[PDB]
């Protein structure tokens, strides 16, 4: 996270860390949606261009963390994955359309003061909250600048941006399944995700029921916190059907 | 820097 | 989940976090 600030203890109980077995390293962020399902971006598990193609036996899911590097004894819980599911229509060759994946833990994790699931949105909550100018919040242990690592989970609040504005800032063809967020060069405030943050949750707190909903997944950006550029997120609600499907079926 | 040693129970 | 999105150390205790007001004030 670029231009963010230290998260408060227990601020994002749903935050997860995608940890590589060997070499032991931070791969991506993710989010806990139930006691046996973790939600992340697909490009975290598969991206041929960068010779990335991990399997269940390749990584660990660490939940309940605050510190990036420390093994937080008695607080965090490390899980093994039973099955990874990538969206059957993830366009990694072109624009990362449908950058989403589900991971099923081997054994349920127990909630605590530091481990708690985030809500998935329903049509209404998405209809009402996903509006340009409305701020969301992103979290992660990713790099603090495009080109170093924070000590503890970072957080930054960003506003959602007008679709036309997003389109005109990139050459990449954006789809309905994505939305971009960020500040404009004039607004005089900055902030953005960055390497190691991707796969993380972009949440919003419902002013109606006081709950937190994940409205997006950090998907892709062109650099980090660049003026006139914005971070793109996977439109979670737009792909909810596939989520339910995978969960119910499997 | 680098990460800290995590219990072996988790690496098998 | 039944109590999804409700944070044990904040909502369940009715305490707010350092910056959540920012989000809320953006929701016109
Ligand atoms: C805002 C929003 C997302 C991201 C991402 C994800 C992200 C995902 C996919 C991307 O691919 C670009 C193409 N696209 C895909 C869809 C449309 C156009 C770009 C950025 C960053 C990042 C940068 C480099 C990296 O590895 C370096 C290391 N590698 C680089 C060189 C050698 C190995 C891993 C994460 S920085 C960042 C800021
Ligand atoms: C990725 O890994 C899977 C599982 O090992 C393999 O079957 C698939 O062929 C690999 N490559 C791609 C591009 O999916
Ligand atoms: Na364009
Ligand atoms: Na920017």
């Amino acid at each position: 996270i670029v231009e963010g600030s230290d998260a408060e203890i227990g601020m994002s109980p749903w935050q997860v860390m995608l940890f590589r077995k060997s070499p032991q390293e931070l791969l991506c962020g993710a989010s806990l949606i139930s006691d046996r399902w973790v939600l992340t971006a697909a490009h975290c598990l598969l991206y041929p261009p960068w010779d990335k193609n991990f399997t269940e036996n390749d990584l660990l899911v660490r939940i309940g963390k605050h510190s990036r590097t420390r093994y937080e004894r008695n607080i965090e819980k490390i899980s093994m994955l039973e099955k990874i599911y990538i969206h059957p229509r993830y366009n990694w060759r072109e624009n990362l359309d449908r950058d989403i994946a589900l991971m099923k833990l081997k054994k349920p994790v127990a909630f605590s003061d530091y481990i708690h699931p985030v809500c998935l949105p329903d049509r209404e909550t998405a209809a009402s909250l996903l509006q340009a100018g409305y701020k969301g919040r992103v979290t992660g242990w990713g790099n603090l600048k495009e080109t170093g690592q924070p000590s503890v989970l970072q957080v930054v609040n960003l506003p959602i941006v007008e679709r036309p504005v997003c389109k005109d800032s990139t050459r990449i063809r954006i789809t309905d399944n994505m939305f971009c967020a960020g500040y404009k060069p004039d607004e005089g405030k900055r902030g953005d995700a960055c390497e190691g943050d991707s796969g993380g949750p972009f949440v919003m707190k419902s002013p109606f029921n006081n709950r937190w909903y994940q409205m997006g997944i950090v998907s892709w950006g062109e650099g980090c916190d660049r003026d006139g550029k914005y971070g793109f997120y996977t439109h979670v609600f737009r792909l909810k059907k596939w989520i339910q499907k995978v969960i119910d079926q499997f | 820097g680098d990460f800290e040693e995590i219990p072996e129970e988790y690496l098998q | 989940e039944a109590d999804c999105g409700l944070r044990p150390l904040f909502e369940k205790k009715s305490l707010e976090d350092k910056t959540e007001r920012e989000l809320l004030e953006s929701y016109i």
